[PDB]
């Protein structure tokens, strides 16, 4: 009755240095941040800056290959983003200006590709902003997913909103880690982790009316980062 | 702020 | 440090008796038991069944109406509904077959107007099926949402997924209702509730693997259906 | 089942 993970396996991406798009500044101190409190619950962590769109597809197919039945996956993805129709795309450093969908990765793909591994549980925690490109013209028709009943999405802003760092950041976490990194280590269900990550964000004077923090779940069993992994001694 |  | 709500205000509406489509049976026993639940926990609750497309906008203005700043808005629909690039649209009995949005209510409008009356709470329960119209030609671009933080959907099933409900219903609730109702009176933040809810319908035997709650929520702050009316004695 |  302990909920168990065949594996924990994470890949995180910080996006900062854009050719042809504002540069960020944070990711890189959030993805240090978040590879820390992931290993020390176990995670084998794959954490990676500044990808180009080709780094970005094989990053991913390397996480995908260390997926299988029962593991615990989870994607975070630090840099710009954008959402159309629904569907959320995280855009490379060698991003054209104006970009399309092609240019940049589906989130929704990539969790269409985890499911095919029957992964025990998929966690994406995508801290980028969720606006329309208004250059993309394309249509999604993606087909539907199965029903696993193990998906957690932790965006860390609403639909058509922004996601923020702190200006000229330095060492300063971006709004979503600064609150995440203190809850992350707790022994709680994914969901509810993430709901108080909810609570402590909405103190955050600076971001009132701009930022906050979305989830969006269908996972039934209570499952947490930090569930042991099968087989070994906890 | 700075937006993503 | 008690949340408060300046009222607590529900449309419920549950369509059965399709002109054109498959009719339903449980919508009315699901109407009945929310309504009856919501009324013990203070709620003012129109409850309305087999509405035309006519009726069923009448109805939206006039829950509109009766919100205002800090109420708590609920909307329950318990009938066919379709979803096309995210926005989720609810089908009258009166729809053509086929039928394209314009036949139907959008809920993503229904929560932009229930944001001009600046609610403290918005909840949306959705209870029906979430495939795409291949008939519905049209594309949403709609304006993004103001950041309120303070919107739950529970949505009966996942996107491209169907809801349920037990063949030849008779007395029987729905598969949502059905582990709602055991879970709606307590006092915990709606996510919270919601979040168990999913569980419980988890471990339902009938919808594995093609039926599971999905919880969508940017409330931060922590409100609950139980939060007392301001003024009133608690 | 019957599905919405």
């Amino acid at each position: 009755d302990q909920p168990l993970a065949k594996d924990k396996v994470a890949l995180l991406i910080g996006n900062m240095n854009y050719r042809e798009h504002p540069k960020l500044k944070a990711p890189l101190v959030d993805v240090y941040e978040l590879t820390n409190l992931l290993r020390q619950l176990d995670f084998k962590v794959v954490s990676l800056l500044d990808l180009t769109e080709y780094e970005m597809r094989n990053a991913v197919d390397e996480f995908l290959l260390l997926l299988d039945k029962g593991v615990y996956g989870l994607l975070y993805y630090a840099g710009h983003g954008y959402e159309n129709f629904g569907n959320s795309f995280m855009v490379p450093v060698d991003a054209p200006n104006p970009y399309r969908s092609e240019n940049c990765l589906c989130v929704q793909n990539i969790l269409k590709l985890m499911q095919e591994k029957e992964t025990g549980l998929n966690v994406f925690l995508l801290d980028m902003c969720r606006k329309r490109n208004d250059y993309d013209d394309t249509i999604p028709i993606l087909d539907a997913l199965k029903v696993t009943a193990n998906i957690v999405f932790g965006y860390a802003t609403c639909q058509g909103a922004e996601a923020f760092e702190i200006q000229h950041s330095g060492l300063a976490n971006g709004i979503f880690m600064k609150f995440l990194k203190d809850r992350l280590l707790e022994d709680k269900k994914i969901t509810v982790l993430l709901d108080e990550v909810a609570e402590d964000m909405g103190k955050c004077h600076l971001t009132k009316g701009k930022q906050a923090l979305e989830i969006r779940s269908s996972l039934s069993e209570k499952r947490a980062l930090t569930d042991p992994i099968q087989g070994t001694e906890y | 702020v700075r937006p993503r």
